[PDB]
């Protein structure tokens, strides 16, 4: 639709909306990584005990 | 204040010729490139005079 300066306006809205999102989601896979390995350290106990 | 309403539909629009009419005093354009005018469809068009 557009010429490539004006477009690169709405191109630097929409990364840095996704880049966020995405990040976001990157923490959120990293708490529920350490949790689970937690879960994962557990159970290996419990089955050697 | 009476400004003229106007419908076109059902053809193809060769916006180039108009583009290098040069008697247009001023050819902006808002959500468009004035280019790619001539490589796009559409649903319909509004011209008020």
């Amino acid at each position: 639709r557009l010429d490539p300066p004006e477009a690169e306006v709405q191109i630097d809205r929409l990364i840095t909306g996704r880049l966020q999102s995405l990040q976001t989601y990157v923490t959120q896979q990293l708490i529920r990584a350490a949790e689970i390995r937690a879960s994962a350290n557990l159970a290996a106990t419990k089955m050697s005990e | 204040y009476a400004w003229n309403r106007k419908r076109i539909s059902n053809c193809v629009a060769d916006y180039s010729v108009l583009y290098n009419s040069a008697s247009f005093s001023t050819f902006k354009c808002y959500g468009v490139s004035p280019t790619k005018l001539n490589d796009l469809c559409f649903t319909n068009v509004y011209a008020d005079s």
